[PDB]
């Protein structure tokens, strides 16, 4: 089956920061876009952050343009999140997911295809 | 909900015809128009690609016919031209002091040759091969050519033998190259590679046997363009060569007389030691050897139980009834009856050659040349690569037809095909312009 | 390499766009055949630019696939075809393609024009 | 159809230009006219992407019209004037609109390039 | 003039590349002098046009200055030397740079494709 | 009727006509044709 | 009215017995000497 299994930090104090390593196997990494997405504890999904299949590319929502940068390395199938300024409204469960982006030769997703289990940022 | 998208440098070609560009790494070949060939050149392996090649419809072939005749031709323009040689000659036969079996073959012929001056004439005697020259009725005789074309006389400076020549693509254009092992001449080929040149083809001239050619990777391989079809021939590629030792054993003796401003008119002068006869070597055991793989492969096409005879060509000019070669300077026609004289159902061999100076090549008419004599004794050790067969019931005959130079040419040009690259093509991405 | 790309599928080959277009350009009879590559050359050019694509290898377009043309799937022609199975498949539509092209294009410079021409 | 908009006013005849650029490009003796014709097609091309319209057929520029090389207005250019005829009326001012052209197209690279310098 | 900013600084001759530009394209043997030079004029705006440079004089790219190439200072490179010196310098580093700039304008096409493909 | 300068006399006149005139010429002697060789490769064709 | 153009504070090193126009020159003096010789007669029946 595809499997993600994220790995990252705890309890980091207000303004400081973190970065999130997700492992993905199952399927080849390369031919799928790669997007994180926010759940507080007390609230739904929200779509945090977006890169393609080659990591040429990303998009993040307007209010962390500033905080959060995506990347993602094709050849050690790992897709890794560093956040800096860590700010009280961020904490909340970060989830992997396979989707929402195709390279134009592809059809089109606009969706996610896989969910991993999901790292817990706090502050 | 897809869009057309414009790509430029796509791996898209087609089949064309177009100019190749001739490459080499004094000599009638060499040509200082030929570019520097690449000392490392790189060859492309295409893998998944299948491509249908055909060996008779290959433009390359009549490119390299076209310029092979021209070079030819541009190397025999700036050298003496016999025209004062057409005159009558009174020839009684050379008649050496020891009796040879070969009276007649050589005649010594007197004859009034002009020189420097307009207002005298040299007396010469010459030597000329039986085959030069033709009796009008010592005896008269004229040169077997003076009832049909003027005599160029080939620069005595110019070497004749084989160079190889690479054809390379012109920009836009691209050579594939085959590589399918035991590829027939036709079909889907499965192996192809491009090249930006092709190897190194010795342009050889020769009738029947093929010489100094490329050898089937695995097994003989025979080609032909319809071989059910008598009208067309049938070129074998041998996987081992045949060496045959190729001789003119006697030691000739050239004498060279000015016949005008600037020209010299080199002639045949004597014959030192005795008169022995050209000839060629071919082991027994080896031909044996290579007739019995050809009949295998023969019998693989018209029937594992019928018989595959081999014979001697039926007649017509010399060029084609002989196996005609140029070797050492000298230009070689050898019987080759005792090669194939054999019926195949369900230590060495000596062929004699006779040597000609006046040859018509390219199967032209009205267009002779002059080989000057070769001093001394020449000797050739050659490899035949290949056979050009003919065809004519339970039995089959099959004789060495010949002639066409373009065979031969075929059969090292039956791996290459020249195709135009199409760079732009469409394709329905989604992707929309601003 | 030039053509390595042949036989790989329509993905995997428009990555290597640039070997082959340097290859395109990298006595009589020769000077012919040099003037004669270098006016296809310039023919492909100017057909590109005429399309509005003369200084791109992909180029982006607003003609839409109309699927008469073809009604295969985008993973069955990037994916499973080569560019040498493409171009036999829509052979017979290459023209009615460069035409729509060229009058999108020839729209799109007006509606440029006229959109520089606003105040 | 090629030339066919030559007796047209500027404007009709400003929707064909694909036509005639289609069609400019489209021994010895024959040798050095094709060669020539590929040399001032070039010089054309060249031309244009000097004034930063290399890929266009309409290019629109900063270069403002002096009045003094035709003082017409547009009604009278575009609806009731042909292009031979305006050709042959600012035949004498092409070389100073090219050279403006030319000095404005350096002097946008030069600007476009310290816009592109501010961090 | 012609080749006038020659021994001139790279920063002042960097403003008359138009004249050297217009001046690049201005029997057998003379055929194919000129054949041979449309090629080379060709190869040029060619290999531009691969680095996405197609239209311009002066073209930013994306490659970054590897400072082993040169260490210079840019005021060492524009005010205090000459293009020949420049030239002369980087002559063992120009199939590196230019390797880098058709990588990335792969890249960039790449990329540029796959962010009109969001709808 | 086309002419450079019509009052000229140096410049001839070029006469179009919008009907044509039949004109039917004829070499009504049966020549016979012999050929002799000359040279190598080269023949003389004349009337016999 | 052929234009020069002066260039300032270039130095270039020249060599003049290493110059591919004195070969080109002499190919081209060669070339229209003969092309004016062959339209000539060719005076063969003096060699008497
Ligand atoms: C097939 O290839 C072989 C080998 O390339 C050809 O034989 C070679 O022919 C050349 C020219 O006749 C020989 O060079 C000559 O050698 C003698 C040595 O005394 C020298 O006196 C001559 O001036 C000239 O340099 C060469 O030695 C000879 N090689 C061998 C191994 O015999 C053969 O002729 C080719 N076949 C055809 C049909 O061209
Ligand atoms: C060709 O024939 C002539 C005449 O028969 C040969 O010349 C003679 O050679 C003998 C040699 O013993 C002399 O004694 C005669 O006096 C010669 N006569 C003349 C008229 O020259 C000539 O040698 C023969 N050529 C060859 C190559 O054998
Ligand atoms: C050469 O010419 C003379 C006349 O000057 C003639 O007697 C003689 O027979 C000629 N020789 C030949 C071989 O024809
Ligand atoms: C002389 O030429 C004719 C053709 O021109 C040919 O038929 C004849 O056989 C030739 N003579 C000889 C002896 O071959
Ligand atoms: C094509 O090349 C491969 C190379 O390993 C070879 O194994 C294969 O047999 C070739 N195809 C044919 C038809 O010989
Ligand atoms: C003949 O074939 C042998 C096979 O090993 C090769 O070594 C030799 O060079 C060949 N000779 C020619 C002239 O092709
Ligand atoms: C040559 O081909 C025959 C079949 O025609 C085969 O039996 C023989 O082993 C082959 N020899 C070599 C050296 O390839
Ligand atoms: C060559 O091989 C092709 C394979 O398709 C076959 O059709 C053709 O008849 C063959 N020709 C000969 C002469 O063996
Ligand atoms: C091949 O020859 C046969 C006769 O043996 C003929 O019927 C057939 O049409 C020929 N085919 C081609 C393609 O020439
Ligand atoms: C041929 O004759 C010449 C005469 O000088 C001699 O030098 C040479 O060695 C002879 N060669 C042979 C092979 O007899
Ligand atoms: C050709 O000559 C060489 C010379 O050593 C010899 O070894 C070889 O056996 C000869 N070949 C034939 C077929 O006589
Ligand atoms: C060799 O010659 C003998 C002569 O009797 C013949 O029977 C045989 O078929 C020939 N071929 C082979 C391969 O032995
Ligand atoms: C001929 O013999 C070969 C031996 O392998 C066999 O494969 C082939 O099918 C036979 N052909 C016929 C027509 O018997
Ligand atoms: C080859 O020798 C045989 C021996 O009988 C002869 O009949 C044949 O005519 C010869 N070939 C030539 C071309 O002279
Ligand atoms: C050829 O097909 C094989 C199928 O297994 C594939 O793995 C390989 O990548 C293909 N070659 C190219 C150049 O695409
Ligand atoms: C698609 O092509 C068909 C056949 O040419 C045509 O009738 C149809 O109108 C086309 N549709 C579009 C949207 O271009
Ligand atoms: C020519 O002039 C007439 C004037 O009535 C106009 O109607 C027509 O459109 C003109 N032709 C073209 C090709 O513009
Ligand atoms: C217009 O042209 C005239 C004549 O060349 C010139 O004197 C005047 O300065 C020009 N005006 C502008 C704004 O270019
Ligand atoms: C040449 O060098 C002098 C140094 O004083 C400088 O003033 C001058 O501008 C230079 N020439 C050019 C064309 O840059
Ligand atoms: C700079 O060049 C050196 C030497 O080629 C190379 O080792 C190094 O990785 C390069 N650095 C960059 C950033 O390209
Ligand atoms: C031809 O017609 C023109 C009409 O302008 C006239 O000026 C000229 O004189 C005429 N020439 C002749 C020879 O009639
Ligand atoms: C035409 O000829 C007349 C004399 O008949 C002459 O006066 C006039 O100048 C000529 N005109 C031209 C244009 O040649
Ligand atoms: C001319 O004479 C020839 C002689 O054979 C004859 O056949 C032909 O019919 C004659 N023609 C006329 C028109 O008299």
């Amino acid at each position: 089956e595809v499997q993600l299994v994220e790995t990252g930090g705890g309890l980091v104090q207000p303004g400081g920061s973190l970065k999130l390593s997700c492992r993905a196997s199952g399927y080849t990494f390369s031919s799928f876009a790669m997007s994180w997405v926010r759940q507080a504890p007390g609230k739904g999904l929200e779509w945090v952050s977006l890169i393609n299949d080659r990591g040429g590319l990303t998009f993040y929502v307007d209010s962390v343009k500033g905080r959060f940068t995506i990347s993602r390395d094709n050849s050690k199938n790992t897709l890794s999140l560093q956040m800096h300024s860590l700010r009280d409204g961020d904490t909340a469960v970060y989830y992997c997911a396979t989707g929402g982006m195709s390279s134009a030769l592809q059809s089109s997703k606009y969706y996610f295809d896989f969910w991993g289990q999901g790292a817990l940022v706090t502050v | 909900n897809l869009w057309v998208t414009v790509y430029y440098g796509v791996p898209v070609w087609k089949d064309a015809e177009t100019t190749l560009f001739c490459a080499s790494d004094h000599n009638v070949w060499a040509t200082h128009a030929c570019v520097p060939t690449d000392p490392n050149p790189q060859e492309i392996h295409l893998e998944n690609v299948t491509e249908e090649f055909n060996m008779w419809k290959n433009n390359m072939v009549e490119q390299m016919h076209e310029d092979i005749i021209s070079l030819w031709d541009q190397s025999l323009k700036p050298c003496v031209k016999l025209t004062p040689l057409c005159v009558t000659l009174q020839c009684t036969n050379y008649a050496p002091k020891l009796r040879s079996m070969m009276r007649g073959e050589i005649k010594n012929c007197s004859f009034n040759m002009t020189t420097e001056l307009r207002d005298k004439k040299q007396k010469v005697y010459s030597l000329f091969y039986r085959l030069d020259v033709v009796q009008i009725n010592n005896k008269e005789y004229r040169l077997i050519n003076c009832n049909t074309s003027a005599i160029t006389q080939a620069c005595p400076k110019v070497s004749f033998e084989p160079i190889p020549i690479h054809y390379c693509a012109p920009a836009g254009f691209a050579i594939l190259k085959c590589k399918d092992k035991k590829f027939n001449g036709t079909g889907p080929c499965q192996n192809v590679s491009t090249v930006q040149c092709t190897h190194g083809i010795k342009p050889v001239v020769s009738t029947q046997l093929l010489l100094n050619g490329s050898l089937a990777e695995e097994e003989v391989i025979i080609r032909s363009e319809n071989i059910t079809n008598n009208a067309k021939n049938i070129l074998v590629q041998l996987n081992t060569s045949v060496q045959i030792n190729c001789t003119r054993p006697s030691n000739n003796t050239v004498k060279s007389i000015r016949i005008g401003p600037g020209q010299a008119f080199y002639y045949f002068g004597d014959v030192l030691g005795h008169v022995r006869m050209a000839h060629c070597n071919i082991s027994k055991a080896t031909w044996n050897e290579t007739l019995g793989k050809v009949v295998k492969q023969l019998r693989k096409h018209f029937g594992n139980n019928t018989i595959i005879r081999f014979a001697q060509s039926s007649g017509g000019d010399l060029e084609v009834t002989t196996h005609s070669f140029n070797c050492g300077g000298e230009f070689f026609y050898c019987n080759t009856s005792g090669l194939f004289n054999s019926t195949w159902i369900s230590d060495s061999l000596i062929l004699p050659c006779w040597i000609k100076q006046i040859i018509n090549m390219w199967q032209r008419i009205g267009q002779a040349m002059y080989a000057p004599p070769i001093q001394g004794v020449i000797r050739c050790v050659s490899n035949i690569t290949g056979l050009i067969l003919t065809r004519d019931s339970t039995t089959e005959t099959f004789r060495p037809g010949g002639g066409d130079m373009r065979d031969n040419w075929r059969s090292e040009l039956y791996k290459y095909k020249v195709v135009k690259i199409e760079p732009l093509g469409v394709a329905p991405t989604r992707c929309k312009r601003r | 390499g030039f053509l390595g790309a042949a036989g790989s599928t329509m993905g995997a080959a428009s990555m290597t766009l640039t070997v082959q277009a340097r290859n395109l350009l990298s006595g009589i009879k020769q000077l012919q055949a040099r003037v004669l590559a270098v006016e296809h050359y310039l023919r492909d050019q100017q057909l590109l630019g005429i399309w509005g694509c003369s200084g791109k290898l992909i180029c982006c377009t607003n003609v839409p696939w109309n699927s008469s043309w073809s009604n295969r799937n985008l993973s069955e022609i990037w994916d499973n075809m080569t560019w040498l199975q493409w171009d036999k498949e829509i052979s017979n539509y290459t023209q009615i393609i460069y035409g729509l092209l060229e009058e999108s294009q020839n729209q799109q410079e007006k509606n440029e024009q006229d959109l520089l021409a606003l105040d």
